[PDB]
């Protein structure tokens, strides 16, 4: 809170943090895409997709 | 000295060669694999082999003669070779085989033995000859459900179902005087041949015209024969080309000469004036490639064939090649066109001025059957020298730019991308 209750300090820090987290999410999405890339996507049959890929 | 052409019922065509020490006399029919159907496919190939059968060859050999036969898409030939003096002995054999004999060569033992022979022959080709097998499949997919799609050797399925009757049916329908031309090449005079032919009589199915059918059509498509157990990837790719006697026949052949042929293992081949070579040698994209401009009566194929052990970079091989083709429409240079002219002339000269009478026999017969005469190198060379950069660009903008392609491949082709990725490369982005 930065005080005795939700007040000025709380709102100002929340806005600063609201600006920041989206960039952390972006970084986490890059990490998400990296994990995805090494094994590739799965498919609806649940079996190997290695025998028939398309760009 | 200008190739004579006389007709008295039977069209006789000769090409005298004073430097030749042998002579070739034979008959060329204007019917080939393109005149068969999916079910009798291979009948012509079977005929070629019974004609080259031991019994028939032994008879010819006793007379000091050599037999040759070639099954093509639009035509079919049967030639006898001998010394310039034994030229009349060739005619007797030829006359015998296509007028006297019939039940002799089509006997149960000869036909079955020959059938078994071509069966193992075709099986070996389909099993081991990868570059040619792929080129045959290019024709098959490009002209599917059309005459030009049938392989010249026939298919195993139709071959094993063929009986003596099928051979006879084809012979009665195609081996006709109206669909033939008797050729004479090497060291022989026209009069000597025409009088020796005019010596005999008879007709054997006179006035009879061959069967007709539906015309060849090109279809953008592909056939993929993946085989991961093979050491390379063999690919053939092409667009609809030019038929024989097309106004762009030479412009197309010259365009193909621009990109030419290549053998990575030949030192001089790596030094050719081909811009594509700068792109493909850095990471050695292929072992070899050869561009072509195949021409037939109803249609043609323009493109290339390639073989490669670089299975992870096939996409670059195809991409760079097609990007070079793009250039024929927008930026091909004058020197590329001039280099192509010189090399095309050399190619044609080597093809037509070969020291082989049988080759001349096949070429002469095939051409006279299609246009009634044979074009001379003198005229061909003149047409070639007249080709300009604008002619190449006009032809490319019509046949290459944003046009459908036919693809065939076998071996380790996992790296060959989907049809659309390859098809998109037939053009470039423009403002
Ligand atoms: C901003 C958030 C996210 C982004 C941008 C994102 C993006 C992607 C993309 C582009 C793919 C590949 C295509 C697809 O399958 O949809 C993917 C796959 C996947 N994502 Fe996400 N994702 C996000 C959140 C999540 C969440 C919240 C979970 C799970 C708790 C998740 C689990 C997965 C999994 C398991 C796959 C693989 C699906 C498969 O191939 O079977 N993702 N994601
Ligand atoms: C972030 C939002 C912005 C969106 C803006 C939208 C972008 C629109 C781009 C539109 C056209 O871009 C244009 O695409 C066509 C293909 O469709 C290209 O065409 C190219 O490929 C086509 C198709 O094989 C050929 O026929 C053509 O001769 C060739 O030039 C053209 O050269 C390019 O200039």
């Amino acid at each position: 809170w930065g005080g005795f209750s939700v007040s000025n300090p709380t709102i100002q820090r929340f806005f600063a943090l609201h600006y920041l987290v989206p960039f952390i999410i972006a970084a986490m999405v890059i990490m998400h895409l990296m994990a995805l890339h090494i094994h590739g996507s799965s498919n609806p049959l649940g079996i190997t997709g290695n025998l028939d890929r398309i760009p | 000295a200008e190739v004579t052409q006389l007709s008295n019922g039977i069209v006789v065509a000769t090409e005298h060669n004073p430097s030749a020490h042998t002579a070739s006399v034979g008959v060329v029919f204007g019917s080939g694999a393109a005149n068969e159907n999916p079910y009798n496919n291979g009948v012509s190939n079977l005929w070629k082999n019974i004609f080259l059968s031991k019994e028939n060859s032994a008879v010819a050999a006793k007379e000091g003669l050599a037999l040759s036969s070639n099954i093509s898409r639009d035509f079919q030939s049967y030639i006898v070779s001998s010394l310039p003096g034994s030229t009349d002995k060739s005619l007797d054999f030829l006359n015998q085989s296509f007028i006297q004999q019939k039940a002799n060569l089509l006997s149960s033992s000869n036909f079955e033995a020959t059938k078994k022979s071509v069966l193992k022959q075709v099986q070996d080709f389909e099993d081991n000859d990868h570059p040619n097998r792929v080129l045959e499949h290019l024709h098959s997919t490009a002209f599917q459900n059309t005459p030009l799609s049938l392989p010249t050797r026939g298919t195993l399925e139709s071959l094993e179902n063929l009986v003596v009757a099928d051979l006879e049916s084809f012979a009665n329908n195609h081996f006709l005087n109206s669909n033939a031309v008797v050729v004479g090449t090497g060291n022989i005079k026209h009069e000597d041949l025409v009088n020796s032919i005019e010596s005999k009589n008879l007709s054997l199915q006179t006035g009879t015209k061959p069967v007709l059918k539906k015309k060849a059509a090109f279809l953008g498509s592909e056939v993929r024969l993946r085989d991961d157990t093979l050491p390379k990837a063999w690919i053939s790719l092409a667009v609809e080309g030019e038929p024989v006697n097309s106004p762009n026949y030479f412009v197309a052949k010259l365009a193909a000469q621009i990109f030419g042929s290549y053998n990575a293992f030949e030192p001089a081949s790596r030094l050719q004036g081909i811009k594509l070579l700068d792109n493909i040698q850095e990471y050695q994209l292929c072992d070899n490639f050869n561009h072509f401009s195949l021409s037939y009566k109803d249609s043609g194929l323009w493109g290339f064939s390639t073989a490669t052990r670089n299975v992870t970079m096939i996409d670059d091989l195809i991409h760079f090649t097609l990007k070079q083709w793009n250039r024929l429409t927008i930026s091909v240079t004058d020197t590329e066109v001039e280099r192509a002219k010189s090399l095309l002339k050399l190619q044609l000269g080597q093809l037509y001025e070969s020291g082989n009478p049988v080759n001349d026999a096949n070429l002469l017969g095939a051409e006279v059957l299609i246009k009634g005469s044979k074009l001379s190198l003198g005229e061909a060379f003149k047409k070639i020298d007249a080709i300009t950069v604008k002619d190449v660009k006009a032809w490319a903008g019509k046949r290459l730019w944003d046009q459908d392609i036919a693809i065939a491949g076998t071996g380790q082709i996992e790296g060959l991308l989907d049809y659309m990725r390859i098809r998109s490369d037939m053009s470039m982005m423009r403002w």
